[PDB]
């Protein structure tokens, strides 16, 4: 009886952690998603790096 | 009405466990990934690191060369509870995983900045001796 | 009693409600999580191979000098 | 270190050098410095919260970038471009973006290239309304998703295409693409999960029909009374499909009265539910 | 800007310089530059959807980047075809991911080599529907996941291997699978609750014994009264002992009728259970 | 190991040589070492527990390196030296982290600026106790987060401003914030649910209005009597402002005690509570 | 081709060049080119897995990378040697990763230190079992995440530390962890939530004290019974007090068994609760 009138705030306190839960992660998404944007554009300058360390490899060595 | 909601509310705590039990399977597949990536963003992070090292060195060569219904339904309430504490759990895991790496992705894109510009600046006094 | 029998009604279901919701974000957490686990299985794989590129220009510019 | 003045010596020497200047080497390097300028100075545009001139500034210093030979940090700019202009108070924000893409693409990176094409068409549905444009980005953009084994987010995709195509009469077309999605989601027993909604939006769809397609639909999808998901999908279909192939115009707007509690109807349904409210009506002094 | 072009050029380049063409040095930069030509190719391949000729073209590209020595960004290439093919019309995709882990394995990567091996497996079953030697897959992948140190993706696999193993005789072979990756499931109080289901799939997995593995195996597992996750789980395996050891289809029929409400039964649990079914009926009329 | 002769040779080794030290080149070699030394020091002096050593430390390494040009990895020390003096006894960890930003901005990067930014304003905050200028960074802070489309750490930033925005007496320019991040938060229907609370903080923030507002947005608010999220924001509300238009200091604080059961209260809205529970008596006694 | 072969030839060239053969610069190549024989040794026994072989090999070229003049990537091959040692038959698991936190600890790196720090005590315990072993590392690896203000990971190890502490009859001890924990836990309202477990261990945990050195930490307990959250904390430990200064070892030892339903009781709380089942018999007849 009371359990059911009591026990009905033992979820909603949860329904409260998940909310930061979708949060959470979602806030992990973007600073994952720039890093995406970042890091892998990151290695591409290193694409020019590795083009460019090799060309004077075959000059000076 | 009495009886078809003292009976079928009764059918939603029934349902109110696998509601909960299907949350901690989803709750799996997340948390065994965010471990699985913990491990994994450690071996990114070397990258950030391993590459933060060899462009010190590159740079410095670049320099050198470059110069009982109601008993039931109440414990149905017992169960969601017990469930309730997992859900703390999961919460908990999800939780410190992700401080643990949002904090990691910092340290990442700072680095991964830093290491961005040695290849420009290098890349363009590499460029010039280039063939 | 009734009275009893029905305010019990009323509670129950106010909690049967704020339940359902809870699990329909579960279901949208398993969709989300996922659409960012395979956005991470390539930045595994453009970063330690990344350190191969490097690793490749920093030896080719020791070899370069002595 | 003026915003102004760096445009204007980013000015003075992007341009191909002569005479004494031009010496002995051209100046690939030269147009490098003026994008580096012209970045440099969107950078205090971007302080004062000027965006506008930013957005402008990006413009240039990626505009000459490309008259260098370096699509790959070019198109980075046009997407610093855009996202000045977005949050700016003018336009541009959809040529930018165009821009980045027709570099994005011909380069070979159709991962990013899709991430801001989603970007597009939501910009230029949310913002110009020009959803005839925006369907068509939302589809392109889910195909390259879909080559690059990222399921996730080409169904993303496919669920704005399909939704805007139900909000715009285009019903049938809209059904057929929640049926496409709806095959390619069981191949995944995780996604097992959401794949009602779809069976719910494809028999709420109606094309005018005079068969029983929704019927079937609902009929199509696997379910078992005492599960809860399949209980927010067809069971309310199945009681509005009476409602409808019966003629009945209470039972349907107090049964979309009833689901309305177990499940809040979003915007979309609702639009759709009043239109089906209406087929009954429309067909009511008919 | 014609693929069809670059083909030829890239081809025209790609050859080991004979005569005076070749001198001393050889074209270790020449067929960097046809891999170059044949990646353009592959890439317009790739927007135009032609996929086919997209993955090949990759193919070509990559193959030459082996014979110019660098297995780690040709394997690379490996991969992109793959994921061409994948999403394509014709084969080469289990080709192209065999070519590809040949390479990461024995260039020292098994982390992405796994990543890929389970894909595989996935392939082979989702496409060639070869079990026997996707399991073979899944297994092999999961020694090198357990390696890593990743627990987590090795059980992924194994997962996989026992399901899949149960489907097609394999009953037994499956149990034990589940008994060790449940005895290396406790160490991680992160998956305790999910430990249960575990134990219900493997009490269910029978290889015609007659003893009481199953009888034994739900002692092994530890559950009271007030636990409600083990409610889905040994509980009614014991229902299900006892309808078997009474041949009753009856009794057993109807308590995966019951089952069946408080926590609905997939695929997997279905097939099996009505194999039991058939092994009493079989004992009855026995 | 010793990080006190470390220092010594540190200092030792940063000048600018001459002589036959100099010879022709001498400079940016000699200052690095330095900066190594000083950072080998800092760490050891972190191992002992010193702190303030490491953070002054980290102070010198990192200003020695600026003697070098190479803004960016100093900058980065700059961070290291912020760590130290916050997990440290003595002050200087806000002159280190604005010694960061002064160099991460002005080259450009507002991305990582906004990171340290938060950090800031919430040492400047919990600690010096200076809200008039956390806020303040809170906010930029928002803006450079809103610029790269980082929508949710914007809110996060702008949720902090706010918040501490209505503890200032500053209700009114509280409300507006929530409005915003409220308009900005619902095309996203993964803030569907959290855009409450939103609603409750500003219709609970008065700037003592006699009058509607609170009432009006409780309208604006979106919601249905089986909502059961909704039940955890106006639902109470409503109740609050007939208790506070019938300045009764009676049903105020009682329905409070009742909503404490169903959603407990955290120290924000007691402390607003509270007040707006004397502004009743504050008008009855009046 | 074969690691046998490899290794073979790798030692043939791992030999420090001395006379003429060394010439003016006997290079570390030689050594670094002998690191990468046995890396690609190693890599095809962890393949066949040889596991023993693969892991032996990779402290080889490890032990020369150090003589390579290399610490870092060094460092890292020891993890390799770890993860192949770990999940192997022979030992030496624990001696790699020793001999790679020397390093990263040394080199100045101590955020991954930690993190390889918390995978030894890991270890050392569900392993080795060494808990005063492991403990001295949960804690050092804690201050070092505390050192790097991540808070997260720091509770995360002193969890451990605390944790098992109990059980090493370091009862004091733990509960001033817990309380520490508890403290840096409630400025975060993120953790209020799980805050509760650690007043409940804390309150278990006793050093023999007679007083209310946990009927004090009980009340210092903000609680309001309608929670449920705190029910699981608190309430028993209220019932476990009053049993106790009553020398009951029935009321308690009924509590444990009552209290075991709507909360299961983990292994650590089943050793602690039967101490102080214990400590209330000897008191009894005493």
């Amino acid at each position: 009886n009371r359990r059911l009138q009591q026990t009905q705030a033992q979820v909603d306190e949860v329904v409260d952690i998940m909310r930061v839960n979708v949060d959470k992660v979602l806030e992990r998404d973007q600073k994952l998603s720039e890093l995406d944007d970042r890091a892998d554009a990151l290695q591409a300058g290193a694409s020019q790096f590795e083009t460019s360390a090799a060309k004077l490899k075959r000059k000076y060595w | 009405r009495a009886d078809q909601l003292a009976d079928e509310s009764l059918e939603s705590t029934r349902r109110m466990l696998q509601l909960v039990e299907e949350s901690k399977d989803a709750g799996i597949r997340t948390l065994v990934m965010l471990d699985e990536q913990g491990e994994q963003l450690d071996r990114v992070e070397e990258g950030m690191n391993h590459i933060n090292q060899d462009m010190k060195e590159a740079e410095k060569n670049l320099k050198d060369l470059g110069k009982a219904r109601e008993n039931e339904m109440d414990e149905n309430l017992e169960q969601v509870s017990g469930i309730i504490g997992n859900l703390r759990h999961m919460a908990l895991d999800m939780g410190n995983e992700i401080d643990t790496q949002n904090r990691q992705i910092d340290r990442i894109m700072e680095k991964a900045d830093s290491n961005k510009t040695r290849i420009d600046e290098a890349n363009q006094r590499a460029t010039k001796m280039l063939g | 009693a009734l009275s009893e029998i029905e305010t019990r009604h009323s509670e129950i279901i106010k909690l049967e409600n704020s339940i359902r919701e809870l699990h329909d974000m579960f279901m949208d957490m398993a969709m989300l999580v996922e659409s960012q686990g395979e956005m991470i299985d390539r930045i595994e794989y453009n970063v330690e191979h990344a350190v191969d590129y490097v690793e490749r220009a920093v030896s080719d510019t020791k070899k370069a000098v002595k | 270190a003026e915003a102004m003045a760096l445009l204007a010596e980013a000015e003075r020497k992007v341009k191909n050098s002569q005479s004494f200047f031009s010496g002995l080497f051209g100046g690939s390097s030269k147009i490098e410095e003026a994008c580096e300028i012209y970045a440099r100075a969107a950078n205090m545009f971007k302080m004062a919260k000027n965006w506008s001139a930013a957005g402008n500034a990006f413009c240039q210093a990626a505009q000459l970038h490309l008259q260098l030979q370096s699509k790959h940090d070019a198109a980075t700019c046009f997407v610093d471009a855009g996202n000045a202009f977005k949050k700016a108070d003018p336009q541009e924000a959809i040529n930018c973006l165009m821009r980045a893409i027709e570099i994005y693409t011909d380069m070979g990176r159709f991962t990013i290239a899709a991430k801001h094409h989603i970007s597009i068409a939501e910009i230029y549905e949310t913002e110009l309304v020009d959803v005839e444009k925006a369907i068509a980005h939302y589809e392109q953009s889910a195909d390259y998703y879909k080559g690059e084994e990222s399921n996730s987010s080409a169904n993303k995709c496919l669920l704005k295409v399909a939704g805007y195509a139900a909000q715009l009469e285009q019903y049938q077309k809209a059904i057929d693409i929640y049926e496409q999605v709806g095959t390619s989601a069981m191949d995944s027993p995780l996604l097992k999960y959401s794949a009602k909604d779809y069976f719910f939006k494809a028999a709420l769809c109606h094309f005018c029909i005079d068969m029983l397609n929704a019927k079937l639909a609902v009929q199509k999808y696997e379910e078992l009374f005492p599960a809860f998901s399949d209980s927010r999908e067809c069971k309310l279909m199945k009681k509005l499909l009476e409602a409808h192939e019966e003629q009945n115009v209470d039972s349907y707007t107090e049964s979309v009265k009833e689901y309305d509690s177990i499940s809040r109807l979003d915007q979309w349904l609702t639009t759709m539910l009043l239109r089906i409210k209406k087929t009954i009506q429309g067909d009511e002094e008919d």
